[PDB]
């Protein structure tokens, strides 16, 4: 079963305010996947992963976040690998600013 | 009417990846991930502040010792499990969910349920006193489980034990468990390809239920609405957003409206410039 | 409490 993705912040977020950022995975089966919180193409560092959970529906979820500071310059994604996909999947978080 | 709940799960996995412990076990109160034991560690740990203070070291020790003996028993599980399905190697799981809800401090419900490869497996029915099988492969522990009148001790668990401990949880963690967090909410507007996109994003609520709406001429609009339902931040707090779809310069009509528990009258937000 | 699994499936 293929995960479900979304990247959104902690707070709604400002430049130069400090914030987290989160990537949660959900929906998905078999338990092993990868998720790898980006900046500008490169992993962020800090990143914290919440023990691995499940629904009622048995289906997995992973929660990834890391604290930071959000650029204008820069652009953030989770990048998502798992064995349902061919390739590593890249969902991008929007700002809001 | 006061509601709480205790929830157990569990997980053994074949395949849980690199450097990754291949069974993990939390318990949940009110939806709040309070323990956590995993293979590698091999004991419990605490993951709310009010367990960590209000429990002594007997408490961890007991809890530890029920965790390695879940650990074993499911690792046993596993090969049984891929034997009767004819497996070898690949990627499987053996999960487990369990606990009791109680309404005004009595109990209102007790389960006690087993998934194989993401499938319910058995569950138990404690009306009947007996074990469900959800597929065929099931039939053996339904006959094995039942001829070993399990049933009893499990039922104890389920109306005694789990309601006397979910009684003492709930007092331990009161007043987290009764919080309000009041969400920051935030409209934003992207147009692409001739559709603006009007987003309303709810941040750092809790508890957990929030109803969010988009409005339009003072009515519901679930038309063109889509919402990602309601996710975890890192904080013991949640997050949600809708979205809608209008057409270019339609922006002012359209209104977010945010019922949460920590609001006495809903918040209503509109897409700045 | 968790509960000690009382025999394997």
């Amino acid at each position: 079963l293929t995960p479900k993705v979304q990247v959104y912040s902690r707070f709604p977020a400002s430049a130069g305010t400090k914030n987290v950022l989160n990537c949660f995975a959900a929906g998905f089966h078999p338990p092993k996947i990868s998720i790898t919180l980006m900046k500008d193409g490169v992993p962020m560092e800090g990143a914290q992963y919440s023990d691995m959970s499940f629904n009622d529906d048995w289906t997995f979820q992973r929660l990834v976040h890391a604290d930071f500071t959000p650029s204008s310059g820069s652009t953030y994604a989770c990048k998502v690998e798992h064995e349902t996909l061919k390739e590593p999947q890249v969902y991008k978080w929007d700002p809001e600013f | 009417m006061e509601l709480h709940t205790l929830r157990y799960i569990r997980t053994a996995m074949t395949d849980p990846g690199p450097g990754l412990p291949w069974y993990v076990d939390v318990g949940y109160v009110d939806g709040e991930l309070f323990v956590h034991y995993n293979s590698t560690a091999r004991r419990y740990v605490p993951r709310t502040e009010w367990i960590a203070a209000k429990a002594d070291q007997q408490y961890w020790d007991g809890q530890t010792q029920i965790g390695q003996g879940n650990e074993q028993i499911d690792r046993e599980n596993l090969g049984i499990l891929q034997r009767r399905y004819n497996q070898t190697g690949g990627s499987h799981t053996v999960q487990w969910m369990y606990g009791c809800d109680i309404l005004e401090g009595g109990p209102i419900r007790g389960y006690y349920q087993m998934a194989y490869d993401g499938r319910d497996f058995t569950a138990f029915d404690k009306g009947t006193m007996t074990f469900t099988a959800a597929v065929p492969e099931a039939v053996p522990t339904k006959r094995k489980w039942e001829e070993g009148d399990y049933a009893e001790g499990l039922k104890q668990y389920l109306e005694e034990t789990c309601v006397e401990w979910l009684r003492r949880y709930v007092e331990y963690g009161k007043a987290e468990l009764g919080r309000r967090e009041r969400p920051e909410v935030r409209v934003w507007g992207k147009e692409a390809d001739g559709i603006l996109t009007l987003s309303c994003r709810a941040h750092g609520f809790y508890p957990r239920p929030i109803v969010v709406s988009w409005l339009k001429d003072g009515a519901v609009r679930g038309q063109d609405a889509h919402s990602g339902g309601i996710v975890p931040n890192g904080d013991g707090t949640y997050h949600t957003w809708v979205t809608i779809d209008a057409q270019p310069g339609d922006g002012d009509k359209y209104q977010c409206r945010v019922e949460h528990a920590s609001l006495p009258q809903p918040g209503l937000y509109s897409w700045e410039p | 409490s968790a509960l000690q699994a009382f025999r394997e499936v």
